[PDB]
């Protein structure tokens, strides 16, 4: 009989139950989005939408829902904070349930299909055998799919029959779904462009519609036929499974990289933010701008938003997270409260001192206080070691501007040694540990999650491509080699490998 | 302490497959035994 | 509807058994103390 | 130590000590069950490439082999004409004893 | 506007490579025989298709 | 608790092994 | 006088446990069970990793 | 094998199979479109590879506002 | 020194094991291979 | 015929190298790729991107010289010789390593065409292809370790060097930066190239150990001919062996061969998966519950533990020369030491 | 008009006559030469 | 509130009856199909 | 050893297997919630 790892080959000649199986995996497809959607719900604390955001909550679908228009709830509520009098049916909930349901229609389609596999249309005129017309069932559906990306771009994604898709600004501070106008010059290349978006899905749809039309009506060529073997469905399945996995890449590399498509409100901030200190150096402009404005220091400070801040923080980093840390980044690092502040170290002479920001590589960074120039002036010794620039023995002192603690300055080495271990880190934020009994360990936004998972699956479906292709570039000899091998394999008398005509 | 999800993964991860493997023994047994003399 | 004429029997071997069985426990050994944490 | 988080100690310690990366008998060592890996790999896609058809579609292959046959279950000839054209012709064991003689010594040797 | 391919494309060759028994193997197969290699379990080494069959008819 | 799990994985494959060798399919000529 | 735990009810996990080596104060010196004070003595200098390898 | 009227209603689009044409079809033009899309790809790759630079086109979270 | 003769002294113990299986072998009569007329393990009833 | 087909006859043709359509894609790469290699390990220094000497030129071995990755101030850039970092110069280009990425391209493409090779010459003879299925495991190693790695992190810097002893570096400095020997996907990479080790030395020996006697002479190779309709070594010999020393030995020789391709391929595909996890520093890094343990006991030590105090000495010595860029200047103090514990 | 384009578009055509034209024109002569 | 015992306890005693029942019933049907014509 | 004539085939109907899944999905309903208390 049948191996364990050949059982569902059974539906590859027969198109109503390989219909029926398919019905049934996007049932369960849907099912689990469903599923997902109501648990995210049923997790999610919408209390603090600027320190406690989506990503720091660890909701995975929430974000593809609000990236396209669903931000209101039927609690009242909306991602962006603002609340809601009349949510709406397309809230999340209205969402969820809609998925769920047609999970239960496909459910329930896929068991008539399974039960009544034998029609007419699965049968070909010419031979009685049940078959299916590949290329034109491909342009059929290429035509479906081009319809269905003009509509998306010109309708939902512009707003003109649609609520538009998510933008936010350079810094995600002030982001919300609005509609976008296409912008057909260069720079709709860049990912950076939202309008790239709607003018790339009006463009593609047109030109999918055009390709289906034609794949329709014109028939493939004999030598592409013979080639690409394309009366057999398992080619389908190799060259679906080789674009399968192309896109997953292209997705993986937008995520981790980043892309108007992966906003930062929704998703995190990317590690390479970090690296080049992209917040922090937004954070000091500003700074900078403010006391060029006549305000002092604790002003300048006090007018950074506490997002932006939040921003400028090394466990918002995607890259800092464990593969088996699991749940919520509040899980691992606690729930942020409020802003502390930006801290200010002076030595005894009057040196500012800062410290230096911990590298998403390292798991455990030295803390080092460098003035201007770059000198190293303190440092905390490793664990019990003889020192020489040590906090206590410089009289290292801190002041924090901005914050809960504007206006406050500290001088006892303990507290001081304590808040530039946490300036190590980025801005200092205050967390709460105690509603989810966090340990300390950094977890990983679902950005890196996503990006984690969806790179692991690219890999292992071109292993899939590979051995499917395989698969029906051979299938000729799939239960094995026979007789006539043996004369072709002989080292000469063959003027041409295969060819039994020459030679 | 420990998680209760890990606990739960743990055993379920385990038991789930095993007996899906034991379940399609006994039935190849099971054929074996029914088309030959019983 | 009527009798399909694609259904076909499944067949695992002892030998398989053992295999799977190793396999499931070999892995739930290794990735134990990982999900434990 | 016997365990596991004891012998990367072990392998840790070793390398800063005696710098054992550096030391040409480990690299032996790397060599030979790197070619092993590669030889296993190489010889098992030879062996079930070049499979005999003794079974149908509905079965394994592996059926297609029956314990204490006395005939061949692949072509050795297909293998091998396979393997002189994946490379060069002379770089090819058309010896099966020398082969599996090979195969014994490289990784032991290492 | 004012040829079929006519090819299987799903065939496998499915053709049984006969390999014939010599002397040298009957004597073999004798004395395995004669030890009870042969007795006990007959299933093992054949699939579930290929046993039922043989089941089925002798 | 986890050293229970532990020690009953441990004990299982160890039973598997067991039961792989002393129960496996008797080989025979075909 | 500093212990190591390599044990599974000493707090360890599959990767994490092992049969620590014996005690550096033994050196190479044959460590059976009747050349040791006592029980508590043999487990505390690691004379199972001597008898495990040695068997 | 059961009829249907959306069987039957879609039974001209699955009844040639096998239906091919004559020689090389029109690979030559879908040689060139697969030409033009690989130049595109390698267009786009550039550009957010940050090796091409266009006009006005800034690859940078900044270019969102 | 000591390196040297240890690797001697292992490599002599693979020799003494090769030659003595050999040595084994060849008295026993069975050192070039199975004999394929009278196969030792064939006489042997399975398990 | 056609052009096409002629093209292709010559391609076939029985030459004593196969060509093929897909030897256009392979000749060319792989060998611009391996010249590459040769051409940095022995002209082209490192000295602007690593602050290394790296080349036969420079005085180094063939241990100590390689092909050192780009520099850090490059981000996953192509860095194409006529891109905008070398804009046509040669020696600019080969400074800022553009060499590495000229050797890595050209090489994953020398992979790919070798695979295509691997399929045509399969197709050709009539056997299956579960070669090209093999080679799938180096490929996704090439892929995960030299491209997808240096992708997740923070440019090619961090990807290996082409090199001995840059190799050795790779694997101490991800060994500090990951702890990837507790990795289990690591774990279960290492577990299939032993086994396939193991696979191969057994194979071998038991095969050996178990011909017929099929020749008159002492020494058995000359017993083996090519042309052989019967088996030249006995296979219930081997199984009553393995089952009686063992307690389970293989029957079925089919399976033992794909077994023996099995166990590599799969470990290697593990690795690999866990190569992409430490991309995006995604790390089987550390034990919660056993930090938290020593963390509030003093007294609580295992060799885990010494392992992290391990790695986190290997970062804190090797960051300031492994990564110059950074410009890392540790005082003597902060230097994690056994003392200083 | 940046210099990376016109790089850009020197390196097409550059890989067109120097890589693609030169190995397909060899290629042509050689299978048309040599029938067999 | 009950620890993870608790719901180890309802999955477990829920999943080994039905896979026991579920393994049985394959068996049975395959059984019937092997004496069956198929 | 040998062939035993006491072993007999063992059969569950569709209808039984059915009175057994709704038996323990209505039994763990019922006693879930006092067992998670
Ligand atoms: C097996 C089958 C394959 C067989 C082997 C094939 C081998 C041939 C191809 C190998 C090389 C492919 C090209 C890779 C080039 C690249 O990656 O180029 C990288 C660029 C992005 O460049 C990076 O972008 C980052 C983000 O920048 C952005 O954010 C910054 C924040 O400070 C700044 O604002 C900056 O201005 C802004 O651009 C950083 O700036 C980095 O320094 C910079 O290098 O992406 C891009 O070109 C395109 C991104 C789209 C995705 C395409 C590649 C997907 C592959 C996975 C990508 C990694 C994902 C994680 C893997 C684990
Ligand atoms: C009426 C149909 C419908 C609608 C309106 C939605 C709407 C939604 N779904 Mg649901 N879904 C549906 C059907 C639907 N779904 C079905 C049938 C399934 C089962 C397969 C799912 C499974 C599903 C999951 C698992 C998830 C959603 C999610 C979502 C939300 C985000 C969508 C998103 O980002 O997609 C993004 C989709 C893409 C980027 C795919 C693009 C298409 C590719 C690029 C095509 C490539 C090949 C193409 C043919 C080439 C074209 C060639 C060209 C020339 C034309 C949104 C509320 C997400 C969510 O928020 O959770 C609730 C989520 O996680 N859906
Ligand atoms: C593309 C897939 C994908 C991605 C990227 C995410 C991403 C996320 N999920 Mg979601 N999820 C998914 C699929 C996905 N999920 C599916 C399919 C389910 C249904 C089972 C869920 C159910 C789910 C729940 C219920 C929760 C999440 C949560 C999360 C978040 C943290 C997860 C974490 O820490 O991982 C941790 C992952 C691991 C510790 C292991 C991952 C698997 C590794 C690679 C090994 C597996 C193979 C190995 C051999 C298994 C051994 C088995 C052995 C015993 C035999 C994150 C946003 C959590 C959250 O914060 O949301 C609010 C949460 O509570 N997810
Ligand atoms: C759209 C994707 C797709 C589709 C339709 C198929 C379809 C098929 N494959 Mg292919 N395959 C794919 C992707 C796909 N595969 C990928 C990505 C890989 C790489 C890992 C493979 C590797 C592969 C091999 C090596 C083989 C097949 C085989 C088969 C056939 C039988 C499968 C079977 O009975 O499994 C039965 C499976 C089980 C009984 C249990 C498997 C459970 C797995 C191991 C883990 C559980 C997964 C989880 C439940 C859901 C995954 C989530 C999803 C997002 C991936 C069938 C034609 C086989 C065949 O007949 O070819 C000769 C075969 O030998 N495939
Ligand atoms: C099988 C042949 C082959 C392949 C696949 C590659 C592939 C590659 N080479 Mg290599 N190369 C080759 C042969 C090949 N090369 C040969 C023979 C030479 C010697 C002259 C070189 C010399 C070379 C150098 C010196 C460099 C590369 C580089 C590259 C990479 C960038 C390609 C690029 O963007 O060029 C752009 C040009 C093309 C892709 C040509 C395409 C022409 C189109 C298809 C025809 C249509 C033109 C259009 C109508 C006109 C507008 C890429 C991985 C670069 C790299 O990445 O190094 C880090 C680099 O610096 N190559
Ligand atoms: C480090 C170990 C290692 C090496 C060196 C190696 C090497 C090789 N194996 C090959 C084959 C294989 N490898 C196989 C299984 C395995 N191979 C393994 C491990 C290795 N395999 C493992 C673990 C397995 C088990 C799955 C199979 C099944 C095959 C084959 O079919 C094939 C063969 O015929 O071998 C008998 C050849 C591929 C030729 C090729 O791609 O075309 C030409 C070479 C190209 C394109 C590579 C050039 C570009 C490279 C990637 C980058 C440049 C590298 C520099 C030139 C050198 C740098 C040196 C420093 C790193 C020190 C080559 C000799
Ligand atoms: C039935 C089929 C499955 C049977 C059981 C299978 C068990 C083995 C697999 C288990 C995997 C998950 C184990 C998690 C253990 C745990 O502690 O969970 C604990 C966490 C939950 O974490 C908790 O979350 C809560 C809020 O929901 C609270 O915040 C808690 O504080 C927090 O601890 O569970 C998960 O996060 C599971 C997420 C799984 C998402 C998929 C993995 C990530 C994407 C990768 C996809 C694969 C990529 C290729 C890989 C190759
Ligand atoms: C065949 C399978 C055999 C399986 C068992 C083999 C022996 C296992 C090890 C037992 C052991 O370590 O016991 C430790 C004790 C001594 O412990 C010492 O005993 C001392 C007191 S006294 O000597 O026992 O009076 C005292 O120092 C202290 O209690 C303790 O250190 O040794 C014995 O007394 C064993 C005597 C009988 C052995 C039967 C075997
Ligand atoms: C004195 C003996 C001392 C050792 C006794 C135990 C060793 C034998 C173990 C048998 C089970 C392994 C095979 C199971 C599966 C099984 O039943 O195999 C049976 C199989 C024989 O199968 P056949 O060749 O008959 O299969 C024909 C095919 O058509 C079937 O698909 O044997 C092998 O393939 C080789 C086994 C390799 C050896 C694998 C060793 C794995 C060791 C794992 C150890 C884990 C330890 C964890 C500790 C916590
Ligand atoms: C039927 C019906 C008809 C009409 C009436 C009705 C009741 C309204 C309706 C029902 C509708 C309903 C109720 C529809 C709802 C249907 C549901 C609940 C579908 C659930 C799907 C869950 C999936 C696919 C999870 C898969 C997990 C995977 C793949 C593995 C994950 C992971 C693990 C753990 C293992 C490791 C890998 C990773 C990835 C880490
Ligand atoms: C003694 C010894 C002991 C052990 C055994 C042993 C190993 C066999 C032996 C070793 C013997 C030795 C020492 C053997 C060593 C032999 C050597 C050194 C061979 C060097 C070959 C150089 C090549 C192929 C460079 C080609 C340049 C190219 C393709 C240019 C590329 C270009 C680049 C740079 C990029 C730009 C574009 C272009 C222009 C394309
Ligand atoms: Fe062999």
């Amino acid at each position: 009989g049948l191996p364990w790892y050949r059982v569902h080959t059974v539906v590859l000649n027969d198109p109503g139950r390989l219909i029926a199986v398919h019905l049934m995996h996007t049932a369960l497809v849907a099912g689990w989005a469903g599923s997902m959607a109501l648990y995210e719900l049923a997790v999610f604390d919408p209390s603090d939408p600027v320190l406690n955001p989506m990503w720091r909550q660890g909701m995975f679908v929430m974000p593809f829902m609000a990236r396209i228009g669903v931000t209101d709830s039927w609690g009242g509520w909306s991602i962006t904070g603002e609340s809601v009098a009349n949510p709406g049916f397309w809230s999340f909930e209205g969402v969820a349930l809609a998925h769920i349901g047609l999970s239960g229609l496909l459910f329930l389609a896929a068991v008539w299909h399974w039960v009544y596999w034998d029609l007419e249309l699965f049968r070909d005129p010419r031979t009685g055998n049940p078959a299916l017309d590949l290329p034109k069932i491909f342009g059929i559906h290429l035509l479906l799919s081009g319809v269905l990306c003009f509509g998306f771009g010109a309708f939902h994604v512009t707003g003109a029959w649609g609520p538009g898709i998510w933008v936010s600004d350079a810094y995600g501070i002030t982001g919300k779904v609005q509609p976008v106008a296409p912008a057909w010059g260069p720079e709709g290349f860049n990912p950076f462009n939202p309008s790239g978006v709607a003018s790339h899905h009006i463009a593609a749809g047109i030109l999918g519609f055009a390709a289906g039309i034609f794949h329709i009506a014109v028939r493939p060529p004999q030598r592409l036929y013979r080639a690409l073997r394309m009366g057999n469905i398992e080619t389908v399945l190799s060259s679906s499974i080789a674009a399968v996995f192309w896109s997953a890449f292209i997705t993986t590399g937008t995520m981790w990289y980043g892309s108007a498509t992966t906003p930062i409100e929704l998703f995190g901030p990317t590690r390479y933010q970090w690296d080049s200190g992209y917040f922090q150096q937004e954070i000091e402009r500003r700074v900078e701008n403010s006391l060029n404005e006549g305000l002092s220091l604790s002003e300048a400070w006090s007018r950074i938003p506490d997002k932006l801040a939040f921003y400028d923080y090394v466990g918002n980093n995607p890259a800092k997270g464990g593969l088996f840390r699991a749940g919520p980044m509040n899980k691992g690092d606690g729930i942020a409260e409020a802003w502390l502040g930006h801290p200010i170290f002076q030595d005894k002479e009057g040196r500012e001192l800062t410290v230096r920001r911990m590298p998403a590589f390292f798991e455990t960074f030295p803390v080092i206080l460098v003035d201007k120039d770059g000198i190293i002036r303190a440092d905390i010794p490793f664990r019990r070691a003889e020192s020489k620039y040590s906090i206590e023995q410089v009289g290292v002192t801190t002041s924090f501007y901005g914050g809960k603690l504007n206006g406050q300055v500290f001088t006892d080495a303990p507290t001081v040694k304590k808040y530039a271990r946490k300036a190590q880190l980025g801005e200092v934020m205050e967390f709460d540990r105690t509603t989810l009994e966090s340990d300390g360990v950094f977890r990983s936004s679902p950005r890196g999650w996503y990006t984690f998972g969806h790179a692991n699956f690219a890999l292992l479906f071109f292993l899939g491509h590979l051995w499917h292709g395989s698969r029906t570039l051979f299938r000729d000899v799939f239960s094995g080699i026979g007789a006539e091998v043996t004369e072709q394999v002989e080292f000469g008398a063959f003027q041409k490998l295969g060819d039994r005509s020459t030679k | 302490n420990v998680s209760v999800a890990a606990y739960l993964a743990v055993l379920l991860g385990t038991f789930i497959p095993v007996v899906f493997l034991i379940t399609l023994f006994i039935q190849s047994e099971a054929r074996k035994a029914a088309e030959s003399g019983q | 509807s009527g009798p399909n004429p694609n259904k076909q029997p499944v067949e695992l071997n002892r030998t398989s058994l053992f295999w799977g069985l190793l396999l499931i426990f070999v892995l739930a050994v290794l990735f134990s103390s990982y999900f434990f944490n | 130590p016997l365990g596991i988080s004891g012998t990367f100690n072990f392998m840790l310690v070793f390398q800063a000590e005696h710098n054992i990366l550096m030391h040409p008998f480990h690299q032996l060592g790397v060599a030979g069950v790197f070619g092993g890996s590669l030889f296993s790999a190489m010889h098992g896609s030879l062996v079930t490439s070049s499979l005999i058809r003794e079974t149908t579609e509905n079965e394994s292959a592996n059926y297609g082999y029956k314990f204490g046959q006395e005939e061949e279950t692949y072509n050795i000839v297909a293998a091998h004409g396979y393997f002189g054209r994946l490379i060069f012709q002379y770089a090819s064991f058309n010896n099966s004893r020398a082969l599996h003689f090979f195969l014994g010594l490289w990784p032991v040797v290492g | 506007p004012r040829v079929y391919d006519e090819e299987d494309q799903l065939l496998i060759l499915s053709d049984i490579v006969t390999f014939e028994e010599t002397d040298l193997g009957r004597r073999r197969e004798a004395i395995a025989e004669a030890s009870g290699w042969y007795t006990g379990n007959p299933s093992f080494g054949r699939s579930l298709i290929e046993y039922s069959e043989q089941t089925r008819k002798g | 608790m986890e050293t229970l799990v532990y020690t009953f994985l441990l004990i299982g494959t160890l039973g598997v092994l067991f039961f792989a060798v002393f129960f496996r399919d008797p080989p025979r000529i075909a | 006088r500093e212990p190591v735990a390599g044990s599974l009810l000493y707090g360890n996990n599959i990767i994490t446990g092992a049969v620590i080596p014996s005690s550096a104060s033994i050196g190479i010196h044959f460590y059976p069970i009747w050349e040791a004070a006592s029980l508590d003595e043999w487990l505390y200098n690691g004379g199972p990793y001597q008898l495990i390898v040695d068997h | 094998a059961l009829r249907t009227r959306l069987g039957e209603l879609l039974r001209p689009l699955n009844s040639e199979y096998g239906k091919v044409a004559p020689g090389w079809g029109t690979t030559p033009i879908m040689g060139f479109v697969m030409l033009l899309f690989a130049v595109f790809l390698l267009i786009i790759l550039q550009i957010y590879n940050s090796s091409l630079i266009i006009e006005n086109v800034d690859v940078d979270w900044a270019s969102l506002g | 020194l000591t390196c040297a003769h240890f690797l001697l002294g292992f490599v002599f113990y693979i020799g003494h094991l090769w030659h003595a299986g050999r040595a084994r072998a060849a008295a026993a009569g069975f050192e070039k291979g199975i004999n394929r007329e009278n196969e030792p393990t064939l006489s042997l009833r399975p398990i | 015929r056609g052009w096409f087909d002629l093209m292709d006859d010559w391609l076939k043709r029985d030459r004593f190298v196969f060509v093929g359509w897909s030897g256009l894609l392979l000749f060319p790469t792989s060998y611009l790729s391996i010249g590459g290699w040769f051409t940095g390990t022995t002209f082209v220094t490192s000295w602007y991107t690593h602050g290394l000497a790296s080349s036969y030129l420079e005085g180094c071995n063939f241990f100590t010289a390689a092909v050192s990755t780009p520099a850090n101030s490059m981000g996953h850039s192509l860095l194409l010789l006529w891109g905008p970092e070398a804009q046509g110069d040669f020696t600019r280009w080969c400074q800022i390593g553009g060499l590495w990425a000229f050797c890595a391209l050209h090489g994953s493409f020398g992979l790919i065409g070798f695979c295509l090779r691997q399929f045509e010459i399969a197709r050709l003879v009539g056997i299956r292809p579960y070669n090209a299925i093999a080679f799938s495991g180096p490929i996704a190693i090439f892929v995960s370790v030299f491209l997808m790695y240096p992708l997740g992190q923070a440019s090619w810097f961090f990807a290996p060097s082409l090199g001995v002893a840059a190799i050795f570096r790779f694997l101490l400095f991800i060994q500090g930066f990951h702890n990837f020997t507790l990795n289990p996907f690591h774990m279960m990479g290492v577990a299939g190239i032993l086994g396939a080790a193991l696979l191969c030395a057994i194979h071998g020996a038991t095969v050996q150990n178990t011909i017929f006697e099929d020749g008159d002479a002492a020494n058995t190779f000359r017993a083996f001919t090519p042309t052989q309709a019967e088996e030249t070594y006995s296979m219930v010999t081997a199984n009553r062996f393995w089952s009686q020393i063992f307690g389970v030995a293989f029957s079925n020789k089919r399976w033992l061969h794909f077994f023996m391709l099995f166990v590599p391929l799969a470990g290697l595909w593990t690795s690999a998966i866990g190569i992409v996890g430490l991309a995006l520093n995604l790390r089987a890094y550390d034990f919660v519950s056993q930090e938290l343990r020593a963390a509030e006991d003093p007294e609580f030590e295992t060799f885990y533990t010494k392992n992290i105090l391990l790695n986190e000495g290997i970062r804190s010595w090797m960051a300031a020369q492994d990564q110059p860029h950074e410009n890392f200047i540790f005082p003597e103090e902060v230097l994690p030491r056994g003392n200083a514990l | 008009m940046t210099p990376s384009f016109s790089a850009f578009i020197n390196s097409l055509l550059a890989g067109l006559f120097i890589v693609i034209i030169p190995i397909g024109t060899a290629l042509l002569i050689v299978s048309q030469s040599d029938r067999l």
